[PDB]
RNA sequence: GACUCGUUCAUACUACAGUGGAUACACCAGAUCCCAUCAGAACUCUGAAGUUAAGCACUGUAAGGCUUGGCUAGUACUGAGGUGGGAGACCGCUCGGGAACACCAGGUGAUGAGUCAG
RNA sequence: GCAGAUGUCCAAAGACAAGCUCAAAGAGAACAGAAAUCUCUUGUAGACUAAAAGGGGAAAAGCUUGUUUGAUUUCUAUUU
RNA sequence: UAGAGGACAGGGCCUUGACCUAUUCUCAAACUCCCAAUAGGUAAAAAGGGCGAAAUAACUCAAUUUGU
């Protein structure tokens, strides 16, 4: 029998356009936005960190029936501006992106003033939820870094501290968001395979990003950040059709 | 051995089939259905009279048998064995059943409806009186007002005579045996 | 160039009765054959196996070497030895099929198909 | 004899061909206050909250909202009364219903036409005005266009 | 031109093709570190040498499906009426309501918020 | 009336989260066959969900894994 | 219920099958893509509704006023 009949096809219930594309959860979705009914305009913000393969996305949403609304957005391309090219994959780069969007959210309501929050590395705040969305929540994960980032900054974002590196080791989340952890890397491949590390951190070569110096230019950058922020219609198609047939009957 | 069949001619009782919730019922009597020439091209026979129950009644399975045998017997006498094929378009699902409390099941009969057909012939056009006899002669076997009803159609295919000839004409039209498939201009090439 | 048609999986076999320690001494052996801890398959405990990919799996196929028919009408194939290989071939970007995130279907092109397999087989 | 909480639900409850699945994400932000009508349509999906048999497709005054539950005043028919059943239900059944929004519409309208009646003082007649009888009219229709009819012979 | 969160949840699906990648997505490069396994396949982390080959986007197909429309058909069925018909089975009429499958024809998306590049 | 079911079973078959996809079919791979396990492709659930039957269920409500005892005390509004 | 069209199992390229593909006959109180009629429910504004202000709160919110 083939599988994919007619019947099976006329059966077939297509999932949701997002859970098709493979993006949203839904089940976790509707638990995120969802707030008690007896709250009544309450918004519930939710967090949503986005690790895309070269990137990450930190939006403030909202949720309305007609469709969800950015408050405030960054992505870890920003941070040229901020003077830190290259890396922005990196734990700290994540880190940096969230407290750049919290910042960014702080000046869109006009209450910067208020939460300046952890001033450096170690009124009620604004509240949001981390909306995580697809990728695993490991321990050492780079969503949490974000989080971290814009908690920093101003926002309450509740989080249990189990999901930072070494997890309850501080000193590990302070390195990984210096881009401590990176430098060693970095180091290591120095002392072996010279080659290899050559081929390996060549952007960052090209910039003369030494290992020593990452660590400042991280620290530079959140000084920076809390400073500032064609068809065919029917016809046609008839018309393709009697050519095609008109060339099978030349071929006969 | 059985009922006088005035006893399961009318259909009170919803259907009642041989299913999950009926287990133990014995076969039908007719097993065949459709004799004489079955394999023929569509092509073959034109001829068609159709026997129409124009009545709301229920016919035996065994009534049904034996209007066939009477249908096919006749048809041999007359006519040779491959000159005409004899569908019986109706099949006995509905099960009966007898108290000796609810009954136990006991047989099976064919109910049928003011318009639909019980026997098909399809014969060559020179033979179509002889069918219509056989039909006649069948419908003295099952209960209620039958009518012989020669068809306006080419053979069980749902074109008439006329239309049939056009579309074998210009091609349109795949005879199977029996069934004919009508190209639509619809799918892939 | 991205459609080159590398190793994707070798997969080390080995069905053996019901797990009187011979089980035992099979995995052993796997274990010494490839560096990879074996794994266990279960009565529906009789059989081992492991999954080996990159460079340590392509020379274990190359040792193991030492038919037009062995291949699947998907573009894998097997052959025996006590064990069985099954080298399960791919291109490029098989990721998409397998990822958490955008998962998604491969394209019939770039399915293998048993003739390129045959192809890669002759080459290597 | 058999009269369980889910009885003759083969169909009440069974979702619909090709809506099956969860109810979406979006249905959860319906704005709901003390005194919306209110639908109750057993989505089973959800077996939570859900509300009796006898209430689906049954609308009703909201009287009460919770964490994610809404108290429904909905009427039943007893023998001789109608009397109020306060049916608690999760969100996922409740939906929002819409004659209340229909008469809304209306009201809004109406409220535009009396401020204009009224910045020129005119009696105009709010109140919907039934389909009555149509007025006379003269249908031009050619001699061409008028198709002859006589019943049909049987066949 | 692309992306993120969405909305409707097939006009959004599927199959087989064709076309496209400045930035982007992606695949892809690696395993010290957090992490994750039988397996760095996945997950995670760190990368940027390549590549549109796949994903994705776009378009095609007398495509399947889906969906509007007509047509089936005032057919089937039916509410009320009947000292109507019919031996009954059932069937007309009066006042009303009125399908479905199939078939044929068109369509194959639309869009809220925000960002990015030029 | 019809086809059945109940007087139970469960420290998990409860709770939560995480991950995963099931039946079947196909094409493969020593011994290995119609059946062992493995691999891939197809897979809207055709599996499974303690026990009737029916609903529900696919990044689950199924399967595997981790952690637990909310199978807790008190009181309402109620539905059947 | 029938053949039609196709590409695995037995006998001496043919036959018997099963299996696919498109068909075909007829069905269901305990089948359903679809789906009437009838029956049913809520609504159709002054104890109210609008759009506003200012109060009150220990609720709610990040917002002594964010709203309820
Ligand atoms: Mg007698
Ligand atoms: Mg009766
Ligand atoms: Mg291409
Ligand atoms: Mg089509
Ligand atoms: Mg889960
Ligand atoms: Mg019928
Ligand atoms: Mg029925």
């Amino acid at each position: 029998k083939v599988v994919k009949n007619k019947a099976y096809f006329k059966r077939y219930q297509v999932k949701y356009r997002r859970r098709r594309e493979g993006k949203t959860d839904y089940r976790a979705r509707k638990a995120l936005i969802l707030q008690d009914k007896n709250k009544y305009n309450a918004q519930k913000l939710r967090f949503v960190v986005r690790k895309t393969n070269s990137q990450v996305i930190c939006q403030i949403a909202c949720a309305h029936i007609e469709g969800d609304k950015i408050l405030a957005e960054a992505k870890s391309k920003e941070l040229i501006r901020y003077g830190i090219p290259v890396g922005l994959k990196n734990y700290a780069a994540a880190y940096a992106t969230g407290l750049l969007c919290a910042r960014r959210f702080l000046k869109s309501l006009n209450l910067d003033t208020q939460f300046l929050g952890v001033e450096k590395v170690t009124r009620k705040p604004i509240k949001a939820f981390l909306d995580v969305g697809i990728t695993r929540t490991t321990t050492g994960n780079r969503v949490f870094a974000a989080l971290k980032g814009a908690c920093d900054g101003g926002l309450n974002i509740p989080h249990g501290n189990n999901r930072f590196p070494g997890s309850f080791n501080p000193e590990q989340l302070r390195k990984n968001i210096l881009g401590i952890h990176v430098a060693e890397y970095m180091k290591t491949l120095q002392e072996e395979d010279n080659d290899k590390y050559k081929t390996h951190f060549n952007d960052y070569l090209k910039n003369n990003i030494g290992a020593d110096d990452i660590e400042q230019m991280y620290l530079n950058a959140h000084e920076k950040i809390r400073q500032n922020p064609k068809k065919l219609n029917a016809k046609l198609r008839k018309k393709r059709v009697k050519e095609k047939l008109a060339l099978y009957v030349e071929l006969q | 051995g059985r009922r006088p069949a005035r006893c399961y001619r009318y259909c009170k009782n919803k259907p009642y089939p041989k299913s999950r919730y009926c287990r133990g019922v014995p076969d039908p009597k007719i097993r065949i259905y459709d004799m004489g020439r079955k394999k023929a091209d569509v092509n073959e026979f034109s001829g068609v009279v159709h026997l129409v129950s124009y009545e709301y009644e229920q016919i035996s399975s065994e009534a049904l048998e034996a209007a066939r045998i009477s249908a096919n017997k006749y048809m041999i006498t007359n006519c040779g064995k491959d000159n005409f094929h004899l569908r019986v378009r109706i099949h006995p699902f509905h099960v009966l059943r007898i108290n000796k409390a609810f009954g136990k099941p006991n047989g099976v009969v064919a109910r049928v409806d003011i318009g639909q057909v019980l026997l098909s012939i399809r014969t060559k056009e020179n033979f179509v009186s002889k069918a219509c006899e056989a039909l006649r002669r069948a419908k003295y076997k099952f209960p209620g007002r039958q009518k012989v009803f020669v068809s306006n159609k080419w053979g069980f295919t749902p074109f008439s005579k006329d239309e049939y000839q056009q579309y074998k004409k210009k091609g349109r039209i795949i005879s199977d045996g029996v069934s004919c498939k009508f190209i639509r201009e619809k799918g892939p090439l | 160039v991205m459609r080159e048609i590398k190793v994707n999986k070798l997969v080390l076999n080995i069905c053996v009765g019901e797990s009187g320690d011979r089980l035992t001494r099979a995995a052993r052996v796997l274990e010494q054959l490839t560096e990879q801890k074996p794994i266990f398959g279960k009565c529906r405990k009789i059989s081992c196996f492991v999954t080996v990919r990159g460079k340590k799996a392509l020379e274990i196929l190359e040792k193991g070497l030492k038919r037009r028919k062995n291949f699947s009408d998907t573009g894998n194939f097997g052959f025996g030895i006590g064990m069985d290989f099954y080298v399960h071939l791919s291109r490029s970007g098989y990721r998409v099929t397998r990822r958490t995130r955008r998962r998604s279907k491969i394209s019939k092109t770039h399915k293998v198909t048993k003739e390129d397999a045959m192809k890669w087989f002759q080459t290597k | 004899k058999s009269r369980g909480k889910r009885s003759g639900t083969r169909y009440k409850f069974s979702k619909k061909f090709r809506k099956h699945g969860e109810c979406t994400a979006n249905k959860y932000l319906e704005k709901l206050n003390y005194g919306d009508y209110v639908d109750i349509v057993c989505d089973s999906t959800q077996q939570k909250g859900m509300p009796f048999n006898y209430y689906h497709g049954k609308t009703g005054k909201i009287f009460h909202i919770t964490k994610r539950g809404v108290g429904v005043l909905v009427n039943k028919r007893v023998k001789h009364r109608i009397e109020q059943k306060k049916v608690c239900v999760r969100i996922e059944h409740v939906r929002k219903s819409r004659c209340n929004e229909d008469f809304l519409l209306r009201k809004i309208k109406n409220a535009e036409l009396i401020k204009e009646a009224k910045l020129k003082n005119e009696h105009i007649n709010i109140k919907r005005k039934t389909e009555g009888p149509k007025p006379a009219a003269m249908i031009k229709v050619p001699p061409s266009k008028i198709i002859t009819i006589e019943p049909l012979p049987f066949y």
